[PDB]
């Protein structure tokens, strides 16, 4: 269904699936034109896959998957439906249960079956089964052969898993001095701006007297370290005062414990956080 | 700078000041002019005479308020351009383009472009002025419009036999301060006084009166004397309709015609030489101006309530039938108009009668709702307001003999 | 490339333009609102014209803001309301009107005031 | 049988009271007070002279843009199918005589006065004034009112009262005008 | 001096450097997103046919063959781009990025020269943007003392070749009058610098002062008095609010005193016209009582009109002229309220408040007394 | 006072803010959407199924007096209490179409119109009436009305129109393209009208050309096929099961975890922010403290743990059917 241009052209795409390039090919609208050419046959298989972005993006919307559903229900043809959709005349729902730490060990070594050798370990694959709960287990292994064979196990399981408070030693101390003001500012005013931010992080280090301040021009060059790393996330939305105009807010995204544990080990700044 | 400066009443700076900018020579000439004026400021008149005067100036003249959107504005400036230019030197072998080919700013340039490549076999540089009588009348108008203008002469190459000249006569003044940036020469024209208006009047229709069939059938059945009876009514007409017309031109001229057939089927064998007989035989003439030139019972009874459910609240209604009407009047409900509807209805059910008589005051603009165009009658949240004034509303309860002005007393 | 144009701008604009951006942020220490319209505005220049106006010092100005130092132009209520607008520094709201019109500011109050006090 | 001579009667005499007063620099205005927009205007074959009949909805009539459009595409289509694309705008009225010869007399029918919008009808008035100075076109306007006339006075401008009051006429033609 | 100064580099190479660079100027107003491809490949075959196709077929064709073009010696693409700050949109910036491009990684030299207003067009960028750029603005001088404007003026009004008998006369007269301060061709000028501070602002007046004149006498006499001076100087503010009240009758003042009232006793200054005739009506019955012809209701229906599109009555809570044309089409399809309802209902709000109608209006008028409240 | 204009302003007294209720649904059982049509078929054709069919069989002694309204150009439009849609195609079909072909010498075509449906344009009904009989739409009627006058009075297409009170009908598009059919001699107009304020939509410029004739015949009809358009079960007790099920292990441990703190004591406001932190502190199911917004997005995209911070999260959910489903979780 997504490798469509139109989603009420699927009725065209099964005509040329079915219908043999030989004969006369014949132009389909709606369901007028498809039920009458499944009439005089020969049991009609489909697979739809992904039937959920059939809709028009609740009246309108649900038009091409009610109109497929009438047309596999009513006698006199022979078609059947079978969709694939991710999460009196109703379908049978069937919920596909996600594979657990025993589903996905067993999937492995009758996927590599047909290999003479096996160069992994039993309890490396325990391991990446039970984190992972099968895409994502796929993507587990291959990383470990390509790790392995880029140096040259039961630890080869555990360095995927980590190689894919870290994004708070990677900045400088100048980048931490405005960060700890950024958070200081959202929580005595809530909402802020950008410019409102600048001038109460200059008001702070000045009763201190400790390092030199930056203008406004190079305060934007601060924070956009944090929202690349991400820590600071900047967004565009309106005032709810008097002048309720378009202007750049603000806004992070960590965890408050972990930021009061970072900056309080280097014994320099106390005020500031 | 070569030119004539023709003599316009009244008018001796704005003509002066356009011979200092409109001129021959590019070099000396402005690529951008701007003639702000308000109604009745005499801006077609003072450039019609002073192009008409010098026969070796080529200007364009387009009016932007015949084509509504600026899609045919753009369309329009090419095709006036080309046809211009083909009777203006015939000799000279060019191409047709199709004028339906501007569709885009950037469309202009190129269609412009391929004319003026052809045009090089002239001697001396040739200007093309392209009048534009009416910029800020135009339809959909924008802030971004006119400086898509302004910066057409920068793309166009500088080494071109014929160049282009904008010429823009504004209307308001705040449209005219929203690019005062850009350092344009601006001719104001500021609007005429007491004693300009009537010496206009008078040199522009008396020769149009004395010369009418209504004037020349009157002197046979009861050139010095005609003129100064004609100049008498344009004084007379000024000096009686100065506060209902203001100083514009267009408001006082009607007001002549309307009264000119008259004014001459009053005038007798003793009203010819005694001004002072003539003003009191007709003095329903000047004290007005004269102006310009079947309701159901129970569509008047349905105004009547409707206009109660628009200027009262209705937290007090269960105390009489058991200044607000200067504001915008409120939104009631269907089943609230019905209740009031049936007190004030002389000795009824809601039957189909009532609801027809309610759908043809909606057809009539006589009551207003919450949507314009494809209504629903049946929305529950679709509410009804009156749409008639106090005056309207007052004389429609007088003829049904009800007492409408009790109500807000 | 970290240099700021935005204060030295403003120091060497003519006196028009400095007595608007003078008056937009006296207006601000008044109410509070960051939203000052453009009737306020004109209501203050004026109103520090007037303060010394029996001084022979300071109406040498009046007749130029207002008349130009003609006897016929008359008491005048553009040029520098448009030219802050283009640069980035002043905000203007859409509006028909020339009197509730808000005017808002778009660069930083503590840089707008370092320039007023160079002058 | 009787009621059928009726009804034809009735056209019958409102065709000939309108054509007695629409041709016996000015727009001439004619206010047809009680009409439901039903009549069909039949205009003369006067020699040197092409008469349209322009007939404008409101459904059909949403902006200043499109008035002008459909007025053109009937004028366009009712000459030449008596008797090369143009554009469709005012160029071709100025260009009548040029392309055809003969004269131009349009009529308009305004349909439902009290269902279009006042804001676009002024538009449309004020950009059919321009076409008086001509000297071969002349604009004959047809308002259908249901309400009073003066109800469509105060959502006009002075500009089009004053204009339109040079040559107005009014012929009230209800469903029961007299008894 | 932005664009005269890109035109005067432009002249001063090609009379001597014609064959080994091209000029392609582009605008920020009249070429659109979609418009500014087609645009490039247009200016591209006409300057390379001058020297010793790219614009032919779809829109994607076109763009296709400029990457594959610009991505002994080299020819010089000079781009001049004017007013960017417009195709410097927050949503996407395809052009700008394209544009970047061919100058750090592509070996073609090309030289873009970008003219725009604002001050801050470093954070209009996006951050893949600004990293192709060479971060290299240059910002324009203005006029800081005095003696810059003079000798500017001074550089714009001398003759240095001999065309003309009256050159030596000339100069003679312009250097007395510039060298004293006490002139009047120095007061014009520091007039204009503590209130507007432009050249070309002040190029408007010297212009139709000179072709104005009839001969040398009449040259040398308004570059003494500035006669002329002053009378355009009155021009430029007689349309405006002030100018506008002088042409005004005794009825079209005493309107706009009595809704002046209405709007200032008011809590938001709403008024309309049944508003403001009961205080037209209430002036005239009380001046009389202390004769003026009281008009009737239906007269003032057409000085109401009048003063609307003079600029006097806005309407409460409406925007106007949109900015774009893309807000001026949805505001014509939808109808405003201010039209279904009448004329003697609609809000209307005062462009001067009776402060200053106070101001520009005499003691002499029989008026003054009923502005004061 | 309860009927006249009495009634009105007695019934809409200012009510106390201390004098009004605050039951909600919660109170109420909850009930599927299986259960919801076993019973409604049931009702529908069992309970009053004598008084209805006995009144109906006196409605259908009106039919030859409805056949005589139509043939003389009155169109005809029912009403009353329930819905007429068993009675207009009973009646347009099974009488209307027999009498008509064998009072003029196949059978005379029915247009059935759906005004029930909100999707009815008027593009799509009109393309019908066309191939049947053989602003565009509006042009074509006006050029057929004065064709039709000189054809001799011969009915030769039936408009049986459902619903004359829909959303798709109430449009004055459609009201004005049906008003000028219904002018036509030839052409049958069969409306139902159940909204009560029918007359509204039309006016005298209506009701001429529409020329309806009202028929009150209230048999009190469940309307059966029109309750199918709506939401008629209209935050998601079944949807939140299936929610669950397609999640992991470790997912639905969360959850449980949440209800049991939550049901605790319904006067417990909630699970606090760091509420849910100390949770994990007992039981090893997150990682650490960073990972609490990759689990908080999720629950709050299926409905099931909205935030109210005064951080205290609370769920507009009553613990009578909240109980339940700790059973299918476990
Ligand atoms: N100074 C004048 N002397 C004589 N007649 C004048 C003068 N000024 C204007 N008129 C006359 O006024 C008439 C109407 O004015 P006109 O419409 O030309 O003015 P305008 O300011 O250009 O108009 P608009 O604002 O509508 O474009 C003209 O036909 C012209 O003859
Ligand atoms: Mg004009
Ligand atoms: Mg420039």
């Amino acid at each position: 269904c997504i490798s469509l241009g139109e989603p009420s052209s699927i009725f065209q795409k099964i005509f040329d699936s079915f219908q043999d390039l030989n004969g006369p090919t014949l132009q389909i609208k709606n369901m007028q034109h498809l039920q009458k050419f499944l009439e005089p046959y020969t049991t009609f298989v489909v697979v739809l896959d992904e039937m959920d972005r059939l809709l028009h993006a609740e009246t309108q919307s649900v038009r091409t998957i009610l109109e497929l559903f009438l047309l596999a229900k009513l006698p006199t043809v022979s078609f059947v439906l079978i969709g694939m959709a991710n999460s009196g005349l109703l379908p049978q729902t069937i919920v596909f249960q996600p594979y657990t730490a025993e589903q996905m060990y067993e999937i492995v070594i009758q996927k590599m079956s047909s290999l003479p050798t096996i160069i992994f370990q039993p309890m490396a694959i325990k391991f990446a089964a039970k984190k992972c709960a099968l895409r994502k287990l796929f993507d587990v292994l291959r990383g470990s052969i390509e790790i392995y064979e880029l140096e040259k196990g039961l630890n080869y399981i555990a360095k995927v898993f980590s190689k894919f408070r870290t994004r708070i030693a990677k900045l400088n101390i100048q980048q931490k001095l405005i960060l700890c003001t950024i958070i200081q500012s959202l929580k005595l005013n809530s909402d802020a701006t950008i410019d409102e931010s600048f001038d109460h992080y200059i008001k702070a280090i000045t009763k201190t007297d400790t390092l030199a301040p930056l203008q406004r021009n190079e305060f934007l060059e601060i924070c956009t370290i944090l929202e690349t790393c991400g820590l600071v996330s900047i967004k565009k939305t309106k005032c709810k005062g008097k002048t309720k105009r378009f202007v750049d807010k603000i806004d992070v995204d960590l965890d408050m414990r972990e930021f009061y544990d970072e900056m309080t080990k280097i014994s320099i700044l106390k005020p500031f956080l | 700078m070569n030119v004539t400066t023709p003599e316009v009443a009244f008018r001796e700076y704005q003509t002066n000041c356009l011979a200092s900018y409109i001129s021959a020579d590019p070099d000396i000439t402005p690529s951008n002019l701007i003639l702000q004026g308000y109604s009745g400021t005499g801006k077609t008149y003072t450039l019609k005479k002073y192009f008409n005067a010098n026969p070796n100036l080529h200007a364009v003249w387009l009016e932007p308020v015949e084509l509504v959107s600026w899609k045919p504005l753009l369309q329009a400036i090419a095709r006036t351009v080309q046809y211009k230019l083909k009777t203006l030197y015939p000799n000279i072998p060019t191409t047709d383009y199709d004028p339906l080919q501007v569709e885009e700013p950037f469309l202009l340039v190129k269609t412009l472009h391929n004319i003026f490549v052809q045009y090089e076999s002239l001697q001396e540089k040739t200007c093309l002025f392209l009048i534009l009588d009416g910029f800020d009348s135009l339809q959909d108008l924008d802030a971004a419009l006119f400086n898509k203008y302004i910066k057409l002469n920068e793309l166009l190459p500088k080494d071109s036999k014929i160049n282009i000249k904008f010429i823009y006569t504004m209307l308001e003044t705040s449209f005219l301060q929203r690019y005062s940036t850009h350092c344009i020469p601006t001719v104001m024209f500021p609007r005429y006084n007491v004693d300009e208006v009537s010496t206009i009047l008078v040199m522009s229709r008396c020769g149009e009166l004395m010369e009418d069939s209504c004037l020349r059938k009157r002197i046979i059945e009861e050139d010095d004397q005609f003129q100064n009876v004609a100049a008498n009514f344009i004084h007379l007409i000024v000096q009686a309709f100065h506060s209902y017309t203001g100083n514009d031109i267009f408001a006082l001229n009607d007001l002549i015609d309307f009264k000119w057939p008259k004014y001459v089927s009053r005038i007798t064998k003793e009203n010819i030489f005694e001004p002072l007989a003539l003003y009191k035989s007709a003095i329903k003439l000047f004290l007005s101006t004269d102006d310009n030139l079947d309701l159901s019972i129970i569509s008047k009874y349905l105004l009547i309530a409707s206009y109660i459910c628009s200027y009262l609240e209705p937290r007090y209604d269960a105390s009489i039938f058991s200044n607000p009407r200067y504001l915008q009047p409120s939104l009631f409900a269907i089943e609230r108009l019905l209740a009031i509807f049936q007190a004030i209805f002389p000795i009824m059910k809601a039957n189909i009668e009532v609801f027809q008589n309610l759908s043809e005051l909606h057809t009539l603009k006589l009551i207003a709702t919450t949507m314009n165009k494809n209504i629903d009658y049946l929305s529950p949240k679709v509410r009804w307001k009156v749409n008639v004034p106090w005056e309207i509303i007052k004389e429609i309860s007088e003829s049904v003999h009800f007492n409408i002005s009790d109500y807000f007393s | 490339t970290l240099n700021s144009h935005v204060i030295t701008f403003m120091t060497r604009l003519s006196f028009t333009a400095k007595l608007f951006i003078y008056a937009l942020l006296n207006l601000m220490k008044k109410n509070g609102s960051q939203e000052q319209e453009l009737g306020d505005i004109v209501d203050e220049i004026k109103l520090l014209i007037e303060v010394n106006g029996s001084n022979k010092f300071v109406m040498e100005i009046a007749k130029t803001l207002f008349q130009q130092g003609s006897d016929n132009i008359s008491e005048q209520l553009d040029f520098v309301l448009n030219q802050l607008l283009d640069a980035g520094i002043l905000f203007k709201q859409t509006m028909k009107n020339d009197r509730i019109c808000c005017v808002k500011l778009n660069i930083s109050v503590e840089e707008a005031k370092r320039a007023m006090n160079e002058d | 049988d009787q009621v059928d001579h009726i009804i034809d009667n009735i056209e019958a005499d409102l065709k000939a009271e309108i054509s007695d007063l629409l041709y016996s620099r000015c727009f001439n205005t004619i206010f047809l007070l009680g009409s439901d927009s039903t009549t069909k205007i039949e205009l003369k074959d006067e020699s040197s002279r092409y008469n349209v009949l322009i007939e404008l909805t409101p459904k059909e009539s949403p902006n200043v843009r499109m008035m002008l459009r459909r007025s053109m595409y009937k004028l366009y289509s009712a000459a030449d199918a008596e008797e090369n694309d143009v554009s469709y705008d005012l160029s071709l009225v100025e260009n009548f005589k040029r392309l055809f010869g003969k004269d131009l007399a349009m009529v308009f029918n305004f349909k439902d006065v009290d269902s279009i919008n006042f804001n676009t009808l002024d538009n449309f008035i004020i950009l059919l004034k321009s076409a008086f100075k001509y000297d071969h076109v002349k604009i004959s306007l047809i308002f259908n009112i249901n309400t009073n006339l003066s109800n469509i006075e105060k959502n006009l401008r002075q500009s089009t009262i004053r204009l339109l009051k040079r040559n107005y006429h009014k012929l009230d033609v209800s469903s029961n005008k007299g008894f | 001096y932005k664009t005269y100064l890109l035109d005067y580099e432009l002249s001063l190479l090609q009379q001597s450097y014609k064959e080994q660079f091209i000029t392609i100027r582009l605008n920020g107003f009249i070429h659109s997103e979609q418009t500014a491809i087609n645009g490039i490949a247009t200016q591209l075959e006409q300057q390379l046919q001058k020297i010793h196709t790219i614009s032919s077929g779809s829109l994607t064709e076109v763009f296709e063959k400029i990457l594959l073009l610009l991505d002994i010696t080299k020819i010089t693409v000079v781009f001049i781009f004017d007013e960017i700050d417009t195709f410097a949109g927050p949503v996407r910036q395809t052009l700008l990025y394209n544009l970047f491009d061919m100058v750090e990684h592509s070996r073609v030299p090309v030289c873009i020269f970008g003219c725009t207003t604002k001050l801050n067009i470093l954070e209009y960028l996006e951050k893949r943007v600004k990293s192709r750029f060479s971060q290299r603005v240059i910002y324009m001088p203005q006029i800081q003392n005095l003696d810059d404007m003079v000798d500017a003026v001074r550089n714009l009004l001398t003759v240095r070749s001999e065309i003309s008998p009256w050159v030596s006369q000339w100069n003679e007269t312009l250097e007395k009058e510039l060298s004293d301060p006490r002139s009047n061709l120095n007061r014009h000028i520091r007039m204009n610098f503590e209130t507007f501070r432009s050249l070309p602002t002040l190029k408007n007046s010297i212009i139709p002062l000179v072709a104005t004149s009839k001969n040398f006498g009449s040259l040398c006499t308004a570059i003494k008095s500035c006669s002329f001076l002053d009378i355009y100087n009155k021009n430029q503010l007689s349309n405006n609010l002030t100018g506008r009240l002088q042409s005004l009758s005794d009825l079209e003042l005493a309107i706009l005193i009595s809704a002046a009232r209405v709007a200032l006793r008011a809590k938001d200054g709403s008024f309309n016209f049944n508003l403001a005739y009961a205080e037209y009506e209430k002036m005239i019955k009380a001046i009389n009582s202390r004769t003026i012809k009281l008009w009737l209701k239906k007269d003032v229906k057409n000085v109401w009109e009048n003063l609307v599109q003079l600029d006097f009555f806005t309407e409460k809570s409406a925007v106007g002229l949109r900015d774009n044309a893309t807000a001026a089409f949805y505001a014509s399809n939808y109808q405003f309220q201010g039209t279904m309802i009448p004329f003697d209902l609609r809000s209307y709000q005062m462009q001067i408040i009776l402060q200053e109608l106070r101001r520009i209006i005499p003691k002499s008028n029989m008026y003054y007394s009923w502005t004061q409240l | 006072f309860l009927d006249t204009f009495e009634g009105y302003f007695d019934q809409r007294k200012i009510v106390r803010t201390n004098a009004k209720s605050r039951h909600t649904m919660s109170m109420a059982p909850d009930v599927t959407r299986e259960e919801f049509s076993l019973v409604s078929n049931f009702f529908n054709e069992n309970f009053q199924k004598r008084p209805r069919q006995k009144l109906f069989e006196i409605q259908k002694k009106m039919f030859p007096q409805y056949w005589f309204e139509l043939t003389q150009g009155f169109s005809l439009l029912f009403y009353g209490v329930g819905s007429k849609r068993n009675f207009l195609e009973e009646f347009a079909i099974d009488y209307l179409s027999p009498k008509i072909a064998y009072s003029q010498l196949n059978s005379i075509p029915c247009l059935i119109l759906n005004g029930y449906n909100p999707s009815c344009n008027y593009r799509d009904v009109f393309k019908e009436i066309t191939d049947l009989l053989v602003n565009h739409v509006i042009l074509q009627i006006q050029k057929m009305i004065d064709f039709y006058k000189n054809q001799p009075l011969d009915i030769k297409l039936i408009l049986v129109v459902h619903n004359l009170d829909g959303p798709s009908i109430r449009k004055n598009t459609f009201q004005t393209m049906l008003s000028f059919l219904s002018v036509i001699r030839q052409i049958a107009i069969v409306a139902s009208t159940d909204h009560i304020y029918a007359p509204l939509l039309w006016d005298n410029m209506k009701a001429q050309n529409y020329n309806f004739v009202f028929h009150d015949i209230s048999n009190f009809e469940p309307s059966t096929v029109e309750s199918t358009f709506q939401d008629v079960m209209k935050s998601g007790a079944e949807g939140a099961k299936y929610v669950l099920q397609s999640l992991t292990v470790n997912s639905k441990k969360m959850y449980k975890l949440l209800i049991e703190t939550q049901m605790q004591n319904m006067q417990r406001t909630g699970v606090e922010l760091k509420l849910f932190n100390h949770l994990c502190a007992a039981d090893f199911i997150a990682s650490n403290e960073i990972a609490l917004r990759s689990m908080l997005r999720e629950f709050i995209e299926h409905k099931m743990a909205n935030i109210t911070k005064n951080e205290i999260i609370w769920v507009p959910y009553t613990y009578a059917e909240l109980e339940k489903l700790l059973k299918t979780v476990l």
